[PDB]
């Protein structure tokens, strides 16, 4: 529900609106079906729709030295 | 017979500011054309798909703003991070790298850029898919890659190289002999650091520097204000307020007055959507230009003249801005011009000689060979020059002497 | 009917001055005026750099300088003959006007 | 095992033509629609912006 | 309606001209002010000037 609070409408409040039916998952993944405001959703595990903050890629420091 | 060779340089950081996206507006046209009115809605259905192709056109614009923003920023397969120690040979990126003290971890110069830029009628504003905190992880990844690994993170995985060896590589890219860096490394580090200092003075003092991004935000706000104001027009109807028509006239007459309002509001929405489709092409061509500058200037070094601001391009650092990007393009500019007599070729033992690299020049009594971009005279030898043909062919050749490094080794 | 045409800010004379400046720069200082100061260079040497830039050793230019200058001069004369006789040559600009 | 290497060259000059600008027209929307007419202009105002 | 049609066509046409102007500006910088390594960017053949 775009641009509404989870009041008037397994409920996840995002800045894109009130998302109902998607499980909020702490693990990030590559973006699949974009929702907005950093949140994407996908169908995964038994399977269900999940919502998560998308990953921007793996973290990799460079072994920089003089 | 005269060539000017500059005996010194200045390193100039020029800001280039580019729109990259615009506000993802979307309008429930069936609410804008007919608000909470069943009688009006049933009449609007007689126009078929004139609504759903406008819901569709605006959705196409809204979806591609994240395409633009992804293509410009997400040019990196990994989120690279800077080392704990800042051992960059004297260069000082602390004003363009993240500030861990902030809630959204923008750089110092990204905070200046985020400071200088400033409904009920079916209108909405959809959020971007990349939050301005995720854009700042991508520009920090592009930038921590650029600093620690040069172009190599664009070709493969990031290969570390010391920053004094990365700039020595970029000086060879502009044809300046890389020892011109090491022999001047503190001067070059200090001119980079001082030139980054001027960026803060510019962006802090002069709000008009952001003129392109504020223009894009103003055009989108002016179009929405025009669209909302156009609800107040009668278009030939007895009233612009739909409820006042319905509360006063029976259907056989109310429908006529309503059709007048429907025609006017529908044409007035098509005008907005057509303007936004043309304005979205104007931003999409700017996102593709920003994506191209990201790929060629940041992930690389550009041989294209004036592509990365005035000067010979050395490197660029991306910073984010509200609905845009900013490139801090670092360029070598040759500065202290000097005058010399010059020769196309030199004559020695009947042979003509030409410089493998550099220009034959004369301060007025002696002849030297030297790189074109930085006065650095060399005694002329068989190692700086090659023989081809003889004296009787070149126009404007000069009868100097060319030294042989082997002779004294066999003479002694 | 209310239909008018506004003049351009830069008049044809001003455009001519800019192309003149760009041309004079190109001829007397090569590319240096683009990067920074216009640094005078003997034209033949400028061409030598232009040749190295395409993978042809500079001695080729000097040894063939008379040939190259003659081919260049002839090529320009051909440009004039084409533009003076082929109306369609400027079709891209005429089409905008139309 | 065969390579063709040019032994001579020619300098050619070609002409590339590009549009830069278009005529800066300007239309007075009121005069166009309701030229010198008060009665028409007042009706035109009902169309707002 | 006639004006709206005209203006829309001018905006679209203006975008085409703008793209051409941008190309022309790019060439000026990367063709006149410099030397192009970009193939057929500045005519067929190896660009000199
Ligand atoms: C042009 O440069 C040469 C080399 O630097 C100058 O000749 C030398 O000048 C110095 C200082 O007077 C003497 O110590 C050397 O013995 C000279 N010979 C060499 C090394 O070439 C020359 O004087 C300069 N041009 C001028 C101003 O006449
Ligand atoms: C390269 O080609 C040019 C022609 O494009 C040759 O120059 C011509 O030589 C003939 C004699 O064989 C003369 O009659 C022409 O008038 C010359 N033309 C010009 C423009 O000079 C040139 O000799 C050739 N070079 C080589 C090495 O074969
Ligand atoms: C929803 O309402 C609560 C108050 O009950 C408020 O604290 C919260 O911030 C609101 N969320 C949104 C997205 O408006
Ligand atoms: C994420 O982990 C925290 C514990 O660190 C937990 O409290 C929170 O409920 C988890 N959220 C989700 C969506 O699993
Ligand atoms: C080169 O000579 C010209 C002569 O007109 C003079 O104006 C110019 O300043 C001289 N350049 C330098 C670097 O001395």
């Amino acid at each position: 529900y775009q641009d509404v609070n989870c009041t008037e409408v397994n409920v996840f409040q995002t800045r894109a609106g009130c998302l109902i039916g998607a499980e909020h998952v702490n693990n990030s993944y590559e973006c699949d079906i974009p929702i907005g405001a950093g949140i994407c959703a996908s169908y995964q595990t038994s399977q269900s729709i999940i919502a998560y903050t998308m990953s921007l890629g793996a973290e990799n420091s460079v072994a920089y030295s003089n | 017979n005269s060539i000017a060779i500059p005996t010194n340089f200045t390193i100039s950081v020029t800001t280039e500011i580019l729109p990259v996206s615009m506000t993802k507006t979307s309008v429930d046209c069936t609410m804008y054309i007919c608000g909470d009115s069943t009688e009006c809605s049933n009449l609007l259905l007689q126009y078929g798909s004139f609504c759903t192709q406008l819901n569709r056109a605006l959705t196409g614009i809204a979806v591609e703003q994240d395409k633009n923003t992804q293509e410009v920023f997400a040019q990196v397969k990994q989120i690279y991070k800077t080392p704990p120690i800042k051992d960059f040979g004297g260069f000082n990126f602390s004003q363009i790298l993240p500030d861990p003290s902030k809630p959204s971890k923008r750089s110092f110069i990204e905070d200046l850029l985020f400071n200088k830029v400033t409904k009920f009628n079916g209108l909405t504003v959809l959020p971007p898919l990349l939050t301005d905190e995720m854009i700042a992880q991508y520009t920090s990844a592009l930038l921590a890659g650029t600093i620690t690994s040069g172009w190599t993170f664009g070709a493969g995985a990031a290969l570390q190289i010391p920053f004094a060896m990365q700039m020595a590589y970029r000086f060879n890219g502009i044809g300046v002999t890389q020892n011109v860096l090491y022999e001047n490394q503190k001067l070059i580090a200090n001119q980079f650091n001082s030139a980054i200092g001027k960026i803060q003075d510019s962006l802090s003092s002069t709000a008009s520097a952001l003129g392109k991004l504020q223009d894009v935000v103003n055009q989108n706000a002016q179009a929405l204000n025009t669209l909302v104001k156009q609800l107040s027009s009668n278009f030939g109807a007895i009233s612009s307020v739909l409820n006042d028509i319905l509360s006063r006239l029976d259907p056989p007459e109310a429908e006529v007055q309503i059709d007048r309002l429907i025609t006017g509001r529908l044409q007035s929405l098509q005008t907005y959507v057509t303007q936004q489709l043309i304005r979205a092409a104007e931003i999409r061509a700017s996102a593709n230009l920003a994506a191209t500058k990201m790929s060629e200037c940041v992930l690389g070094q550009s041989k294209r003249v004036d592509f990365c601001g005035k000067g010979y391009h050395l490197m660029s650092f991306p910073q984010s801005a509200p609905h845009g990007v900013v490139f801090l393009h670092v360029t070598y500019v040759p500065a202290q011009e000097k005058n010399f007599t010059t020769a196309p070729a030199i004559c020695h033992d009947g042979k003509a000689h030409f410089p493998r690299e550099g220009v034959f020049v004369s301060n007025g009594t002696h002849w030297f060979v030297t790189q074109r971009n930085f006065y650095e005279p060399q005694i002329i030898t068989t190692d700086n020059t090659f023989v081809s043909g003889n004296c009787d062919v070149v126009i404007g050749i000069v009868n100097n002497t060319v030294y042989d490094p082997l002779q004294p080794e066999l003479d002694s």
